[PDB]
């Protein structure tokens, strides 16, 4: 009946106000920074400074006379058995890919990653199956160990 | 000022200073750093009569 009000979104109009913005940030930044960086005899003469730099040679020989709480670990609490340590490293992650680091044991990750496979090839809170696909077993670390 | 052992410094403030206080930097210079054959050669080189 009546559309609302819709912005038109020009992919290459907007690449020139990004470029527009930042070469007024630039300016701004230089600006603020001229700033704190434009506040800062003997100059005319030679035989004057060689006498205070002599005078400054006798003077100089003068005077020679642990802690890894909130880490997420990517596993269950009980996958951990007691009796024995074992080795955790970061899981890759890219590195603009801003996101929290989780602690990862390559052997855990395989068995995980084989009981899931044996359960996918066995199987042959609304709309269960497919919640996996739009959308996990972490702890958080407090004071070192938990 | 600072008292540099570096010879470049002062090899560039002789060429650009007067005669007299070139040879004077120089002597300055030996004394801070008698292994300095090069300010030697350039006062032996104003060594006069």
């Amino acid at each position: 009946e009546e559309p609302v009000t819709a912005d038109v979104i020009n992919p290459m109009a907007l690449r020139q106000r990004e470029e527009l913005r930042e070469k007024l940030a630039a300016a701004k930044e230089k600006r603020l920074l001229n700033q704190k960086l434009g506040k800062i005899p003997w100059l005319d003469d030679t035989a004057a400074w060689i006498e205070r730099s002599r005078q400054l040679q006798k003077e100089k020989d003068l005077a020679e006379k642990r802690d890894l709480q909130g880490l997420t670990v990517e596993h269950a609490i009980d996958s951990f058995r007691e009796g024995e340590t074992m080795i955790l490293t970061l899981k890759d992650k890219g590195v603009l890919q801003e996101e929290e680091d989780v602690l990862v044991n390559v052997n855990l990750v395989d068995k995980e990653r084989a009981e899931k496979n044996v359960e996918l090839r066995k199987k042959k809170a609304q709309q269960k199956p497919r919640s996996i696909l739009s959308k996990p077993h972490s702890f958080r670390l407090e004071q070192g160990g938990t | 000022e600072h008292v540099p052992n570096s010879v470049r410094l002062w090899k560039a403030a002789v060429e650009l200073e007067e005669p007299e206080d070139a040879r004077i930097m120089l002597s300055r210079a030996v004394e801070c750093c008698p292994t300095s054959v090069e300010l030697w050669l350039a006062l032996a080189r104003l060594e006069t009569y």
